[PDB]
RNA sequence: UAUAUAGGCGUCUGGGGGGAACGCGGGGAAGUGAAACAUCUCAGUACCCGUAGGAAGAGAAAACAAAAUGUGAUUCCGUG
RNA sequence: CUGCUGUGAAUCUGCCGGGACCACCCGGUAAGCCUGAAUACUUCCCAGUGACCGAUAGCGGAUUAGUACCGUGAGGGAAU
RNA sequence: AGCGAAAGCGAGUCUGAAUAGGGCGUAUCCACACAAGAGUGUGUGGUGUAGUGGUGUGUUCUGGACCCGAAGCGGAGUGA
RNA sequence: CUGUGGGUAGGGGUGAAAGGCCAAUCAAACUCCGUGAUAGCUGGUUCUCCCCGAAAUGCAUUUAGGUGCAGCGUCGCAUG
RNA sequence: AAGUCCAAGAGUGCGGCAGUGAGACGGCGGGGGAUAAGCUCCGUGCGUCGAGAGGGAAACAGCCCAGAUCGCCGGCUAAG
RNA sequence: AAAACACAGGUCCGUGCGAAGUCGCAAGACGAUGUAUACGGACUGACGCCUGCCCGGUGCUGGCAGUAAACGGCGGUGGUCAUCCUAGGUAGCGA
RNA sequence: UGCACUACGAGUAAAGAUGCUCGUUACGCGCGGCAGGACGAAAAGACCCCGGGACCUUCACUACAACUUGGUAUUGGUGC
RNA sequence: UCUGAUCGUAUUGGGCCUCUAACCUCGGACCGUAUAUCCGGUUCAGGGACAGUGCCUGGUGGGUAGUUUAACUGGGGCGGUUGCCUCCUAAAAUGUAACGGAGGCGCCCAAAGGUUCCCUCAACCUGGACGGCAAUCAGGUGUUGAGUGUAAGUGCACAAGGGAGCUUGACUGCGAGACGGACAUGUCGAGCAGGGACGAAAGUCGGGACUAGUGAUCCGGCACCUCUGAGUGGAAGGGG
């Protein structure tokens, strides 16, 4: 059978032109009144996945 | 499976934005490669590409 | 409830652009502080909504 | 068979991060502390939580001043 | 019981049951997976009922399509 | 697209569709039917083939084989 | 050929009031200048970018999935 | 009391009620099928040599005899 | 700064494959216990066993000596 | 194998008749070829004793009259629901 | 039913030794008896804990049967 | 037009009363039928638009089914605990366990935040109507023993402690560089730009002396926006 890929993993991680996998950052969807803007600014944009999770993330994405 | 803790694919936010199924995407070509591929002539076209 | 979360809106832009907390048994009326409205680009008097 | 004990917080990793003679880039965290056991010196600022950081590249130099224990930064040479 | 019908009587034509798979229509689980579990999955599966034919079904646009002077019944394959 | 229960239209400036809905354009002409080929399968015969087995294997069954035997029965089931 | 949620633009692009900074991208390397010494850039020139299709092997996915082993669950039948 | 012939069938029967009996079995019979059920559990896993060679820790866990990541092995490439 | 440096078969980064995640005792510093336990929980670029044969402790995983490539009816020694 | 079940006896609830109840998706069946002196369900379990202060009215069967802790109340209080006579299986009676 | 020309004491050892250590005793092979050991045989401990299941209970959750309240279709006419 | 101000005026719901004709009757009589408590038909007698049944809709519902009912733990149970912060344990970097020893938190503040300027406490002694060891006053000692919203610790007399004035930086677009780290989280941050505050200026200000006061993802609200709109233009919906 064709190898199905994950869905929850293809909706949460992306790939760039060179080939790095990127994601978003948590803790930024509610209870935002008591978070200083420096904290939210840190939790913004798209960082790169941890080296410890690159294997699993690649497993899920290519399937 | 992470042993019962929330997995890496279930605790991170889902990405942002929609897909726009009506996207128009082009197969792009650079002027330099046309220059090197068409050294002596011109009259470039889609089939000439 | 004693300190409910409140939002502040620009009085000239009407763009709710600040949320904070405020006691209700200390100032039982609206709070008027002059914050920075980013749409206009100038400190405007915001008001409790 | 009971008590009230058993709770403790986490470890905050509060200590000196760069000792005398280390060459630090500007902004490097030098000392993480609660109050002011160390005090700011030249090219050193105190962060919000009393975290001392370097305001200029150079080497750390712990020294004292008026009964305080300060942390100073020396402008490194370019040989 | 009147109109008549149900019914009765006679006569001709047929059906009935079986069969390994394949078809169509209908009814329809649970083990299991979800590291529990009920939605969900398993699975419209197993099984059951009706009913064929050598195949069956479906078929001749109250269709797609997107401004293309577009394709022009259905079916079944490969892609997508 | 369809299934049950209510309500219930028009016949061509009619009606249906173009993924809520509205207007315009486009497509079609529902509530009637039939229709091969291209596809699925092998109870059973004709031939052949195997970098398949070779008697504890290959069919349960090269031998009284669904036999002996076991069970009230459904059923289980050898060895040579 | 990439960047963006996308419209879109394109060795740039997104954010942004910003020839402000930052992300992501511009195979890489080399030489020279212009800057710098908050960790190096910025330009120039050259250099040239390597994928894909079989097949072996090691993992892994869907399948019983290295082999053996429950108590029990469901369907249809058999038994006074 | 007993012969002969019958009837009641599985979430069902029958019960002067014992969770008794229903073909040597009953807190839900037997058979076949789904089915090679599933098992964080137990057991088993078959020829040789050469080279290297651990861990029994941290964090999280419907988690504590399981597992995920880190730590520690090995192989390859890069650096040195 | 040297040292080792035909090696530690070192370090780091990135990839294939792991296994491990039940430790035990002894020497030091400690908690709990009665400053009991072959008790229990920690720390220790501490050791050994685990996964380690040989010599001593009588026998005697963990103590002392010492890390087994093979052969010899050759020498020197450790602990004792 | 019993102290358990059953039992005859009793009490309550339901059922006015293809009844209630039960088996069936229904049709149908049993109940019952019975009819409230009967049938079903539930408790108790031969037999005996213990044990109501006495009838106006919330009301009831209705023709005024039952009735007993039918409902209080035991209170005056006979007495033993009997003359009159009070909206908790209850200390009536407290034997 | 792993073996076998299968002693005893005191030790040691996974802490209850035919098998190890040091000693003590014992000629080889049988027959009839006893039942103290071989942690004797038998039954993958029923006690206890962990995991799975089953059946039972309920003012656990979620459903369904059954009962039942309504609207409406069968469903109509007269009057007030 | 509606405005008078309620009279006629058309269909129409609800209630009541019935009626027969749908429908119902295991009430009777016949017929099919020789046989027949089946069944159907005809007829009379009763009910009757009720009932029963269909679709829809609420309620009761262990009658029945599918399942859940945590872990740690000096066995299990009972009892306690489970996240975050602060000490000691912890062996002078960091880290370090126990059902080890003590405590706190799930906030509060529109000023207790920003800035400018100024000041110094606690206690003791002296002597003064209430006044007392003790409210206020004066003087003298007083160097940190007072205070610091809130536990503890680290700090802070240069004050971070006490006052007064003005303000909202409890900002917007960012952030080189680091700490902590299985990962997800968590931290600190110079400096640039825009608009401000305070201060003559230098400059400080992206909440509070610091460390607790909190909850991922999914899903779904609300406001704004230049995004997208299933043929087109809108909208719906989606997006940021």
């Amino acid at each position: 059978p064709k190898a199905k890929t994950h869905s929850g993993a293809s909706k949460r991680f992306r790939r760039t032109g060179t080939g790095k996998i990127v994601r978003q950052k948590a803790n930024r969807r509610h209870l935002l009144e008591h978070k200083p803007t420096k904290r939210t600014r840190r939790l913004d944009g798209r960082t790169t996945v941890s080296a410890a999770d690159n294997s699993r993330i690649n497993k899920l994405l290519n399937g | 499976f992470e042993g019962g803790q929330m997995p890496i694919h279930m605790r991170l936010p889902k990405l942002k934005g929609f897909k726009n199924r009506f996207r128009t995407e082009y197969q792009v070509v650079n002027v330099g490669d046309i220059n090197k591929a068409f050294p002596q002539g011109g009259t470039v076209g889609v089939d000439e590409l | 409830d004693v300190r409910p979360k409140i939002t502040l809106a620009c009085e000239v832009c009407k763009h709710r652009n600040y949320i904070t907390k405020k006691n209700r048994r200390n100032d039982p009326d609206r709070l008027e502080i002059k914050k920075f409205c980013p749409n206009c680009g100038t400190h405007q008097p915001h008001k409790e909504s | 068979s009971s008590s009230r004990n058993g709770r403790d917080s986490a470890a905050q990793r509060l200590g000196v991060k760069r000792f005398g003679g280390q060459v630090v880039k500007a902004g490097e965290i030098l000392v993480r502390q609660r109050g002011t056991h160390f005090h700011p010196g030249v090219n050193v600022g105190r962060g919000g939580d009393d975290t001392l950081f370097a305001l200029a590249p150079g080497a750390v130099e712990f020294g004292a001043k008026r009964g305080r224990k300060t942390v100073n930064i020396v402008p490194v040479a370019r040989p």
